[PDB]
């Protein structure tokens, strides 16, 4: 999973999942 | 009058009681933890958490608690990050699991 949230350290294979889970975070 | 720390952002589902709470660490039972990237996150540990699910697989890369395992856990409702779950990585360390919850996340503020 190359995609990684800075802010919990979530991890995606897919972009769409990584913006869906930054905007929760706001 | 409730015992419930519920998710702050829909509100709609209890994650934890206060009775789940301990201290892992001699931090006492919530210490401000930073994580790789500067982010500083109030993390309370508790025995038993519901209502969460899991993304990712379980990591020990810069883990707050030596010996765990953490993985994203957020709310079943709205999806919001909540904290992560903790599983022991050897079976000799006691909790085999537990939660850790960020504080900005649960309502009330703690
Ligand atoms: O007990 C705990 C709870 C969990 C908590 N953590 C850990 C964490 C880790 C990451 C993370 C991970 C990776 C993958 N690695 C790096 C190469 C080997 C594997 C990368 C790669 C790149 N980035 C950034 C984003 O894009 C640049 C990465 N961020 C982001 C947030 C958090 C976070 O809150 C913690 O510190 N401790
Ligand atoms: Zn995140
Ligand atoms: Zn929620």
């Amino acid at each position: 999973r190359p995609f990684h949230c800075n802010q919990c350290g979530a991890s995606f294979t897919q972009k769409g999942n990584l913006l869906r889970h930054i905007k929760l975070h706001s | 009058p409730s015992t419930s720390l519920s998710c702050k952002q829909c509100q709609e589902t209890e994650i934890t009681t206060k009775n789940e709470i301990f201290s892992l660490s001699l931090s006492g039972p919530m210490a401000a933890y930073v994580n790789p990237h500067g982010y500083v996150h109030e993390t309370l540990t508790v025995y038993k958490a519901s209502n969460l699910n899991l993304i990712g697989r379980p990591s020990t890369e810069h883990s707050w608690f030596p010996g765990y395992a953490w993985t994203v856990a957020q709310c079943k409702i709205c999806a919001s990050h909540i904290g992560w779950k903790f599983t022991a990585t050897k079976k000799d360390m006691s909790p085999q699991k537990f939660w850790g919850l960020t504080r900005s996340a649960l309502l009330p503020t703690i």
